[PDB]
């Protein structure tokens, strides 16, 4: 309806007047005062070899040891990232993945992709191989990106504009998540994980309850459709990576854009975003085949990782932030430090 | 997941004979199998080891030559071909289950075993012999090494049995401290270098049999006297 | 013209050491293909390194040799070697496109089990033919006259050496590319860059006759005949056709592919 | 929908309205705080000695 | 140096190493096509020649060669988001209706399609294998209505074959690459033949990426 549009309008109008009234200064003119980070040469300590196909997702342990990465030749190998060693490779049955999450417990590993289905493999078998837990069915579009809140339930977002919660013993969607325009393309499950924010095609972030079961706030700003996103680590902010070539922070509280990450040289579109420990780096994956250490309170350029040969896909960084592993499309995962 | 182990009797000192295991119920392939014989009224003994592949092979410095293990893998079948008997050879010799990666357990599961009767290295210690506890109050059983298992990666290499009589052994703790899938939460082991203590919180009827403390450092892998539980 | 042979001692190591470090350096140029433009290129600086500087020598000396007779042979040897070596990459290189056009399916794309023990059994047969061919020359084989001269001057090895080192593989290239060029007009035929391909097949093929055929029909013609005038400005203008063959082989043979290309762009921009 | 997405969008903006917001500048000390109070256990910001760097030769 | 574990820890990553080595070179020979069509270009019919939801696998072998053809017909969201899924595929089986060209436009939406993919940043150097099917409806269709309707100013005579050239000349248009080459061909109900031209198609395609990759191309 032409009022309720108009209404629409004048509660984003009402809203952006109560941020800028709440916006009596901004995140790079109070973080003037502070002492910017040095300039951090970060070595590449180890590679990973063993993928004949681009790397399209990896995922850290909470042992901050082990670590899971989905190729599109149709494996998932578990490396142990202290020794290069391979403690799996799972062949899967659709070779087209395009997700991979590794359980906080450390029992399961989940996958995804064209084939819409989530698939969960469970790893402490008694048989003593990797086999198919269960295959979550139900999504109409490619699966984009899966996170366990623990053992029994997953949440995944897909190429359907949906978001969806599952039960895995059960096998089917506990709660539906829906209002996104656009392909939802990645997820990032709060510390608590008591709320989660996705970042989709419509070049809008929402902040969905998991309990309740429905979104609650809507973040927009960007120019172009969300690839990547990523809480802050106190779980009160999170940040987001698009195509247009700019990262972009925002704060649940505010609800609003808080510091953008963009520097002039940088034109090609960002793949994966994440944060440091403490918070104050934000690292983010670029097309340009080399990824970028924003200082998270100046958006100054900090460092610059380069040796892939080809684009970074996805990086994670451990819980005990220690090292920084980045995955790219030349089918090498090498670990930062 | 079970293994039946075949061939025994009785055997001339100057025969031939060979164990044959049949693996079943699991991927028997990827799994290193080792060979543990137990003696008449005598703790544990490594014999044997064959990798998953048969790409490595290692022996005990008493049976070197004189055994040749083999595996089967179409089948699911290890093979044990003892070439020259003795008097000493004779023991229940169990086939164990042995998976090798970051965070695995490793001598997990053992086989029933079959009985065979004929007509330098870390010397792990005990000390303890026979110790009589009632059930309800706590247990410690203490097992020594005389070389430190505490390797430079931060791990220490020692492994708990529990052989409940008139059964194979069980695994209780690997590397000191983690429990094996299935065993209750009573169990505790815990030490440092050299010195290993294990604590059980509460004993109950099936805790009863002899506890055997292992190392795996390096080959051969040597176990403990065997510490019994009784009433 | 001693400066002459000094001018290319640069131009060869300057041209094959970008080539060799390049294909190291990019993953993207690691095919079994380049190793024999590899091949080439070590084969082409062992020429510059090894075997010009005495020839740089004998110039500045005005041809005489003051060294051991062992010295003279083992630089005949190790010359022979490296310019057999290069011929017979030349013709390795020529099999390996006709494999690549005739047997696509079995040459993948440069890459699989098949095109790496094609191409590393190729590389072992030039290296260990130009070998074979050098072998008996260190063996006290060169009859030479007066102990002051160092030239080849043998003329039943000779013969046989130009027949097996350069008139062979120069007569099966050029049938190779001959087919390479028929196979190529009868698959567009049966369809219904065929320029660049024909531009490539024809400079390489020319570039390798020019400057090689003159220097071993010149050296055929004075090794076996009544009467020739062989004079010895001929016999060191021959020499220089054929070294600043060696000089111009990597330059033909990869800055005229779009990948080398980018790559010395890269390279050179720094 | 039409109207009935047009109803949906609506209720959900409304709901969205109605939430309590904290002052920029507040958001941006309490960023900072945390920053700074856990940047001694960082090692991305400050590089960590080899002596206790498991990510080594 | 490494205890009993690492070492046998080691052996199982080697072993795991040689298993994926042995996998990539067994799957390297494979060749991987990608059918994409517009709903009702004939996509199950050409499929059925050759041989829930998400892409469905259609591997077949003929003469010596294991073709792998992926049909994308589920994924209804936005294409860009899951090209970049085949950066190396050998070819593109495009596939057009001839007889809709003017029921619906439906030959207007075929070809902007088609103007999307081919000059998308990703399919650069590769082929396109275009099918033209449902010519023999096609073949009445054009002595009934003429082609004018669907394309203006075609300034031509209405009959089978020009009318056909005219259309696969416009479709070979829109190729702004010089190392990318269209194979059309124009197909009717069964033939029986299409794994023929398609072998042609992709061999000839292979000789081109073996040229490129030597340097004469
Ligand atoms: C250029 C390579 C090309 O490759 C070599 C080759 C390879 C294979 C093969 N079968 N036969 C020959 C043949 N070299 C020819 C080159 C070594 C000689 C020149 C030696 N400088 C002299 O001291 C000298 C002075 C002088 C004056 C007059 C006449 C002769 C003279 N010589």
């Amino acid at each position: 309806l032409d009022q309720l549009r108009q209404e629409a309008e004048q509660l984003k109008n009402q809203i952006r007047d109560a941020r800028k009234a709440c916006a009596d200064a901004t995140l790079s003119q109070i973080t003037n005062n502070i002492d910017p980070v040095g300039r951090i040469q970060m070595r590449t300590r180890r590679t990973l070899r063993g993928h004949l196909a681009k790397i399209y997702a990896m995922h850290w342990g909470t042992d901050s040891r082990l670590l899971v990465s989905a190729s599109q030749d149709g494996k998932l190998i578990i490396w142990d990232s202290y020794t290069t060693n391979k403690v799996h490779a799972i062949p899967l049955r659709s070779s087209w993945v395009m997700t991979c999450a590794y359980a906080p417990s450390g029992n399961y590993v989940a996958c995804g992709g064209l084939d819409n289905i989530c698939s969960i493999y469970n790893l402490k078998t008694r048989e003593g191989n990797v086999r198919v837990s269960r295959e979550l069915a139900g999504h109409t579009g490619y699966l984009s990106c899966c996170r366990f809140l623990d053992d029994n339930q997953i949440v995944t977002s897909s190429g359907d504009t949906t978001c969806a919660l599952w039960d895995i013993e059960t096998g089917q969607q506990t709660t539906t998540f829906t209002g996104h325009t656009g392909d939802v393309m990645s997820l990032s499950l709060a510390p608590d994980t008591r709320l989660f924010v996705s970042g989709a095609c419509d070049a809008s972030a929402k902040l969905w309850d998991v309990r309740e079961g429905m979104c609650r706030q809507t973040f927009t700003g960007h120019e172009s459709d969300i690839n990547a996103i990523c809480f802050f680590p106190n779980g009160n902010a999170f940040a987001t990576g698009s195509d247009d070539a700019t990262c972009r922070l925002f704060d649940l509280r505010a609800d609003q854009e808080l510091m953008t990450y963009s520097h002039d040289n940088i034109i090609c579109g960002i793949t994966s975003v994440s944060f440091s420990k403490s918070g104050r780096l934000l690292l983010a994956g670029y097309d340009d085949f080399n990824c970028n250490v924003w200082d998270a309170l100046k958006a100054d350029r900090a460092g610059v990782l380069a040796g892939h040969d080809n684009r970074v896909s996805c990086l994670g960084v451990t819980d005990d932030g220690m090292a920084v592993a980045t995955g790219s499309w030349d089918s090498f995962l090498k670990i930062w430090n | 997941v079970q293994l039946v182990e075949s061939g025994g009797g009785l055997v001339q000192p100057g025969g031939s004979r060979k164990l044959s295991c049949s693996a079943s119920g699991f991927a028997f392939s990827s799994f290193g199998m080792h060979w543990v014989r137990q003696a008449p009224e005598k703790g544990l003994e490594w014999v044997a080891y064959i990798s998953s592949g048969s790409g490595t092979i290692y022996y005990a410095d008493t049976v070197k030559g004189r055994f040749t293990i083999s595996r089967d893998d179409p089948k699911n079948t290890l093979f044990l071909q003892m070439t020259s008997l003795r008097s000493e050879d004779t023991a229940m010799y169990y086939c164990v289950r042995s998976i090798y990666y970051y965070g695995s357990s490793p001598f997990d599961f053992w086989g029933q075993g079959t009985t065979l009767t004929v007509s330098s290295d870390i010397v792990m210690t005990q000390a303890t012999s026979s110790v009589p506890v009632t059930p309800g109050e706590s247990v410690s059983i203490s097992c020594r090494s005389s070389k430190s298992l505490l390797h430079s990666n931060g791990n220490t290499y020692l492994y708990w049995f529990l052989q409940r009589p008139g059964q194979s052994p069980q695994l209780l703790i690997y590397r000191m401290s983690n429990l094996a899938s299935g065993v209750p939460d009573r169990f505790s082991g815990s030490g440092s270098g050299t010195a290993f203590t294990l604590t059980i919180s509460r004993l109950e009827a099936e805790d009863v049999g002899v506890y055997y403390c292992m190392q795996h450092l390096e080959y051969p892998l040597t176990f403990g006297a065997g510490t019994k539980l009784e009433l | 013209y001693a400066l002459s042979y000094c001018a290319l001692i640069l131009a060869i190591v300057f041209g094959n050491g970008l080539v060799c470090m390049a294909v190291l350096k990019e993953r993207a140029l690691q095919t079994t293909t380049n190793y024999l433009v590899v091949s080439l290129a070590v084969a082409d600086l062992l020429v510059a390194t090894l075997v010009m500087p005495w020839v740089v020598y004998l110039e500045v000396t005005g041809g005489v040799w003051n060294f051991s007779r062992i010295c003279c042979d083992v630089f005949v040897t190790l010359d022979v070697m490296m310019c057999t070596a290069s011929i017979w990459n030349l013709c390795a290189i020529s099999i390996d496109r006709y494999t690549a056009v005739v047997m696509p399916v079995h040459y993948q794309h440069g890459t699989g089990q098949s095109s790496c023990r094609r191409v590393a059994l190729m590389i072992t047969a030039v290296w260990v033919l130009a070998f074979a061919v050098s072998c008996p020359l260190l063996f006290g084989f060169n009859t030479t006259g007066d102990p002051t001269v160092c030239s080849i001057s043998n003329p039943d090895f000779v013969i046989y050496s130009s027949v097996v080192s350069f008139y062979l593989p120069f007569g099966v290239t050029v049938l190779v590319y001959a087919r390479i060029y028929v196979v190529l007009k009868q698959r567009r035929r049966k369809r219904i860059r065929e320029k660049k391909a024909t531009q490539m097949v024809a400079i390489v093929l020319g570039a390798f006759i020019v400057c090689w055929l003159p220097f071993f029909l010149t050296h055929v013609l004075n090794t076996h005949c009544q009467t020739c005038h062989v004079s010895p400005e001929l016999y060191s203008a021959t020499t220089w056709l054929g070294y600043v063959n060696s000089a111009l082989n990597p330059v033909i043979y990869t800055t005229f592919n779009i990948e080398f290309r980018k790559a010395f762009l890269k390279i050179l921009s720094c | 929908a039409s109207i009935a997405q047009a109803r949906k969008l609506v209720e959900q903006l409304k709901m969205e309205a109605n939430i309590d917001r904290i002052k920029v500048s507040k958001a941006a000390a309490d960023l900072m705080a945390y920053c700074e109070a856990h940047a001694k256990e960082d090692p991305l910001l400050t590089p960590v000695p080899a002596s206790e760097n498991p990510f080594r030769e | 140096t490494l205890s009993a574990e690492e070492r046998a820890a080691l052996e199982r990553s080697k072993a795991i190493e040689k298993n994926l080595k042995e996998d990539g070179i067994s799957a390297a020979k494979d060749v991987k096509l990608l059918l994409l069509g517009a709903g009702e270009s004939g996509k199950n019919t050409i499929v059925k020649q050759m041989k829930t939801t998400g892409i469905v696998e259609t591997h077949f072998t003929f003469k010596n060669l294991h073709f792998r053809l992926f049909d994308v017909g589920a994924q209804r969201s936005e294409r860009k988001k899951w090209i970049h899924c085949f950066e190396d595929v050998t070819a593109i089986i495009f596939c057009v209706a001839l007889s809709g060209y003017d029921q619906v436009n439906r030959m207007h939406a075929s070809l902007k399609l088609f103007d999307s993919i081919c000059n998308n940043k990703f399919f650069i150097d590769t082929s396109i294998i275009l099918f033209l099917n449902k010519k023999d409806l096609f073949g009445e269709k054009i002595k009934k209505s003429p082609l004018t309707i669907c394309f203006p100013e075609y300034t031509g005579p209405n009959t089978y074959e020009d009318a056909a050239a005219y259309i696969q000349a416009q479709f070979e248009s829109k190729n702004r690459s010089p190392n990318k080459e269209i194979y059309c061909h124009m197909t009717c109900s069964t033939d029986t033949n299409n794994i023929q031209v398609v072998f042609d198609a992709v061999t000839d395609i292979i000789i081109a990426n073996n040229l490129r990759g030597c340097g004469l191309y």
